């Protein structure tokens, strides 16, 4: 992966930029998620990803954590690798992401365990 | 059921307990304590409309919910809710998700709007899931 | 660090209100206004501890913390806060749990008990990790 | 975790979407539009299992696969899954390139009738980790 | 030759299937096999698309494709295709993923509604031929 | 490579009365990126669910996809794909020379019959 | 104008089947009338295909893929039923073994029970 | 080749079959039922001939047909067979088309005109496949 590639055409494209990270597989898809002062129109970020998938010559799922579930914001505080953004930022999304999630964990755990037998 | 009927008579006690106290409104903005019990006493109806929401997931496997204000979009997704209903309760969520994750940056112009025209979102919600 | 800096103030401020909302003692049992206040005020005491548990388990990789008190427990078992206060602090989130989810079952003497004789065990959280 | 607790709900909520689809057949042969639903369900639910199989590769650092039908082998390789689940999983792989007509529709109502059961296999083996 | 006058005709065929599928909207809001339907055959277009691409790659002698989106940049560097409608095919690419669905499902609706004329754009200028 | 030893072998113990056998998608060309794609004719018609198996039992031993044709039920557009760019891998000259001349010819009339078809939808 | 010059051959083709294959005493032993049935026969088999091709073609049913092809597509929109599909297909298939190789209880069999199929096919499409 | 020397007794099969039924020809041009079997019997010929060529065009490797002209045009492409006899034959396939699939545009004469002078080009593509 050519970070810089992501770095750039992310901060060529996305107002406010506050992080990026790259997650999943490659810390099939390469998985991208972006943190920018406001939530970003999902065509619009459907369509950025695209433009990083014909850059990097392969499917790119990008992750507009500013509306994603805090069962994915829990993903890429746990296993993301950040390539921009200061360490004040991710700090503040991860106390955030982590606090909701054990959170959500309180009140869902009845469904996990019915649903995993 | 019986888990049910006790978070619904908790909306109801929780409900009236925020009128009580922040009565006409005058003194609630320049008192702490005024706002510390509505503020409690609102996230004691969203936690309790999500314990109710996750219960009838559970029972009618909905889906796992990804975050708390999803709880909510399962109901809606199957029927069970009309959406406008689904969003306000949403709305809800957020604004607990402000007042416990983030103490101070509540806006309580917020908190007061909500008292004075979105309490009963908590009993349209109540309203619905009895009648199922 | 900036985060652990704000969590701290945030527990102060917290503990002088429920001091300031319990006076003496001779109405908390009889006001639920005071109840909530000070409810409220200890669960913020007690998810600015969790915030802080949370920032140092990830950022010096000890592990990810499944919930609230595993959080201290890992804290614990590499021996940055004792394991007395680690338990202790696990038990003061598990009243809260019952203070703010299921208020008819808490028993307010606990709740007394802790604004008298509990209160240091935050502060003693906060001089362990204030002095790292 | 949260990536096998989604896939195995995604893999329980399409074998129940085919099945209410499919009902007992009848018109089902004859709507394109319940063909395509039951045919994309059944690709949901090969790729839930691939993820699966992929994420329990990794974690237990079994090896890497170099397909989507070695990820089925190394977990049988390790005794995880039977060889005939192994095998039943595999045959799934070849249903991806049945989207892209009628020589088929019985290859999918083959499907539909006889091999729901082995993702309902392979999960319930999953759940018992 | 035979291989790129039935992927034609497939595409049209799925077109079709598409637009009488969908209607104007209608109710394709909650019904999930209409969703079903529409998302597959616009896999289909896509898979049709790529091939008849690969295939004038191959007689055309301009490359080996390295991936589906490769497949059409050769095209683009030939100047067979204009690059924005390869830059179109090839986000269409990212499509058979989201397969695998509701405010996804917005990006669904997208395509139909603006990106349907881009394979048809494609099939006629490989009708030139 | 493509071992073609298992490919043939694998046929011959699970198809009756085969007599051709051939390679014929892009991996009888130059193996490009794929289907393998493989042709066989036997005495009788294969049940199609069981052809579909031993696709599958193919493409376990090959780890690829496999799409098996039987030119018995196949399309004569698709029988005269298979003896144009088709690579033989088994059978005799004589059942490989019938196949062709049937197809070829067969492929002839259909464009006879088809080619104002072709021409409208192409233009 | 095309259906209907084809829906005449059919009819004179057909009349023409059936005055030379009279009571069939002979039928089995002189070919020169084999050879009449058969071209005449195959004529009907041809101008049913070129039918169905012209419909298909109007309609833009598909591309056929063989010449059974033809009455498959005709079929999987509604325009002939299935069993009336299954029977020219089969027409189909003795055209291929008479122009590309006959057992001749087949041909009898056809002649003396298998022309009304024929005969339906013209009547459908006219009635469309 | 088992293939050629089938088709070839098929040729030298249907063109006796041609002759023995067109013999003395009075009756030919009014009775239509001699003619069934006089066209069926041509495009035997051609049918055969057509199969030789599809089956040299692929043995050879010149490239497979798609129609039965392109089949002799290839062949003579090749320098296989004599150019003039592709037209002849070309021609014969053609007349054929006209004398199955449109028998009311058939002009009769040219059936008799290819029965007479040219029914020797089947049996010359005969001995120059041997």
């Amino acid at each position: 992966l050519n970070e810089n590639k992501i770095i750039k055409l992310l901060r060529d494209n996305i107002p406010k930029l506050q992080l990026i990270y790259l997650f999943g597989s490659y810390s099939s898809d390469i998985d991208i998620a972006v943190l920018a002062a406001d939530t970003l129109d999902n065509i619009a970020r459907w369509e950025l990803a695209q433009k990083l998938a014909s850059a990097l010559d392969s499917d790119v799922d990008l992750v507009d954590l500013r509306s994603a579930s805090t069962v994915l914001c829990q993903q890429v505080v746990t296993q993301g690798k950040q390539l921009w953004g200061t360490q004040q930022d991710d700090e503040l999304f991860a106390v955030k992401t982590i606090s909701m999630y054990q959170h959500l964990q309180a009140e869902r755990q009845a469904i996990i365990d019915d649903v995993m037998a | 059921n019986d888990i049910i009927i006790n978070k619904i008579a908790t909306i109801k006690r929780c409900i009236k307990r925020i009128q009580q106290v922040y009565g006409d409104g005058s003194q609630f903005k320049q008192d702490f304590t005024l706002q510390d019990s509505v503020i409690l006493n609102l996230q004691r109806c969203c936690e309790a409309c999500i314990d109710i929401a996750n219960h009838i997931n559970r029972q009618q496997q909905l889906g796992i919910p990804q975050s708390s204000r999803d709880s909510f979009t399962l109901l809606a997704q199957n029927n069970l809710i009309t959406q406008p209903l689904s969003d306000n309760l949403k709305k809800m969520v957020g604004l607990r998700n402000i007042a416990v994750h983030d103490a101070q940056e509540l806006n309580l112009d917020i908190v007061v709007h909500v008292v004075q025209h979105h309490l009963e979102d908590f009993e349209q919600f109540i309203d619905v899931i009895k009648a199922e």
